């Protein structure tokens, strides 16, 4: 069934499953038109499939062409998504095969189930959690190779950097969510708190800079302290 | 027209005759029903006194054979049964209608009521649904499970209804994902009507004999059979127009018979909304929405 509070450390266990999320598929910027009318201009997108135990990210790049001559964009990208992650499936080992995928959104489920008829034994679940994942595109070098694609294009990285190294899956994936749910609350500041100290840089094949333990916990500090705050900005506490 | 003895009503029982019901006291001399049109399958059924619990009765057609219903103490229900020595039928019925023992199948000249729910139910086609060859009739109650409902469990007690099922590989071509879940047209013209039905009269046949298992008994998986059948009409953006006006005219013949208090359970707000309102086929069905609207208009 659904994914909660309740079964969170289902994640961290032995059965491969994948997070799907669709919230960066399709992606316009709004405008007026010379004669004052509104339209949109579509720019490219990604599919967020993520396992959350190993880190792995199979970042699937949604390039404009393919809502060229199309209508009803926002349905045919929830089919768009489905087909992807379906024929990455089949493009995988069997024994690297997940057994559960969830979605980030419940309009994903029967787009997801009916490309994965194929598929019976593989669990489509959704979940109660409100995960941070359209943030991803905060991440500056993701953002990077999306907007830079000029056909479509799968790209392969570890959103956990080298973490796994020293921490858990479930404290890999508690960091983060933090960090994603900061990004998304308060992008500026959010960055600001990751780059604020010139001394700390980036590997060329991280994503997040090469932080000490002692460093993770004062930043993971500052994290929560934006989060908290901004949550006061918001309703005035 | 043909006749339905009866040797005799030991218990108290309601007894049914197509839409039509009377009450019987336990062992009131009641010897049967008479005038029963020829030309048309019929359902005779009960429900006893002391156990509003299973409803049951039996899908005939007098054409068929010399039907009678005699009660069972040791099963304890009204069987039907058929008598094949001729002479001993007549006689016997000629005796009863004499001492006019028999209830008059009470059908007003006005009245297409029962040819309208019944335009294309075959009895050759019921037997297929329910299997029990050695009978030229055919028994269903309230209890009875189909067969897609036991892949969700005695067989030989089943409703074999055609399965249908919007997410599963026959329903779904591959390549076709998204066309053919939004629009049905595929599964219902090629995979249904010309290849499982064969025709639309098969289809609306079925579709007919669900909805009368659903009123009489309260047989849930003919509900469901019967609203699935809708809902891939409405769901599909072609389908041939003697069909969707035909689709209509069922319907509005189902809805205006239905009892006005077993609307609540008989009637998927989901799928009336989605196919009055929402589908492809939302201003093709202009009877039907009227008297929904007139009649159930909580519902929507
Ligand atoms: C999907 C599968 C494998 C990876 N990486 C590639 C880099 N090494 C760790 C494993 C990423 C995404």
């Amino acid at each position: 069934g659904a994914m909660n509070s309740s079964n969170y450390a289902e994640l961290f266990n032995n059965d491969i499953k994948l997070f799907v999320d669709d919230t960066n598929v399709y992606r316009v910027t709004v405008h007026k038109t010379f004669e004052g009318n509104v339209a949109t201009k579509a720019i490219n997108g990604c599919i967020f499939t993520l396992n959350p135990k190993t880190g792995h990210l199979f970042l699937k790049i949604i390039h404009t062409s393919v809502w060229a001559g199309q209508k009803r964009l926002s349905q045919l990208a929830k089919w768009k998504t489905a087909e992807e992650v379906s024929a990455l499936v089949r493009s995988l080992p069997k024994e690297e095969q997940p057994k559960q995928i969830i979605v980030t959104r419940k309009a994903m489920l029967d787009p997801l189930e009916v490309h994965m008829l194929d598929f019976p034994n593989i669990a489509i679940r959704p979940t109660e959690l409100r995960l941070p994942f359209s943030a991803a595109m905060s991440i500056d070098k993701l953002s990077d190779v999306v907007m830079k694609a000029t056909e479509p294009q799968m790209v392969l990285f570890n959103i956990y950097d080298d973490w796994l190294d020293r921490i858990s899956s479930y404290t890999a994936f508690s960091r983060l969510t933090l960090l994603l749910r900061a990004l998304k609350t308060n992008e500026e500041s959010a960055k600001m708190i990751l780059l604020s100290d010139p001394t700390i840089t980036i590997k060329s094949y991280h994503l997040w800079p090469s932080f000490t333990d002692e460093q993770w916990i004062t930043i993971e500090s500052q994290m929560r302290d934006l989060i908290l705050t901004e949550y006061g900005r918001k309703y005035n506490v | 027209m043909n006749t339905v003895p009866f040797t005799s009503a030991p218990i108290e029982v309601t007894i049914g005759i197509d839409q039509y019901s009377f009450n019987v006291k336990e062992n009131q001399p009641f010897h049967g029903i008479k005038d029963i049109p020829i030309g048309h399958v019929h359902v005779i059924h009960f429900q006893h006194a002391d156990n509003s619990s299973m409803r049951y009765g039996y899908w005939f057609d007098c054409r068929m054979g010399n039907f009678y219903i005699q009660y069972d103490p040791k099963d304890g229900l009204y069987k039907m049964m058929e008598e094949r020595d001729g002479a001993k039928f007549e006689n016997i019925v000629h005796n009863f209608k004499e001492r006019q023992m028999m209830v008059s199948y009470p059908k007003i000249d006005e009245d297409d009521t029962w040819y309208n729910l019944t335009e294309f139910v075959q009895m050759d086609k019921i037997r297929k649904i329910v299997r029990k060859d050695e009978n030229q009739f055919s028994y269903v109650d309230s209890s009875m499970t189909t067969v897609q409902e036991n892949e969700l469990s005695d067989p030989a007690h089943s409703l074999n209804y055609t399965v249908i099922n919007f997410k599963s590989r026959e329903a779904i071509r591959p390549g076709h994902e998204m066309e053919d879940f939004l629009d049905k047209s595929y599964y219902l013209n090629t995979v249904m009507l010309q290849g499982i039905f064969k025709n639309s009269s098969n289809y609306f046949g079925e579709l007919q004999f669900a909805f009368l298992n659903a009123m009489f008994f309260g047989n849930y998986g003919s509900s469901l059979q019967w609203h699935a059948m809708i809902e891939l009409i409405c769901s599909s953006a072609t389908v041939p127009k003697h069909m969707l006006d035909k689709l209509d005219e069922i319907l509005y013949y189902q809805i205006k018979t239905l009892p006005e208090q077993y609307s609540d359970i008989l009637l998927n707000e989901r799928v009336w909304n989605i196919c009055l309102y929402s589908s492809f086929q939302k201003n093709s069905l202009h009877n039907t929405e009227k008297i929904m609207e007139n009649k159930y208009p909580e519902l929507l």
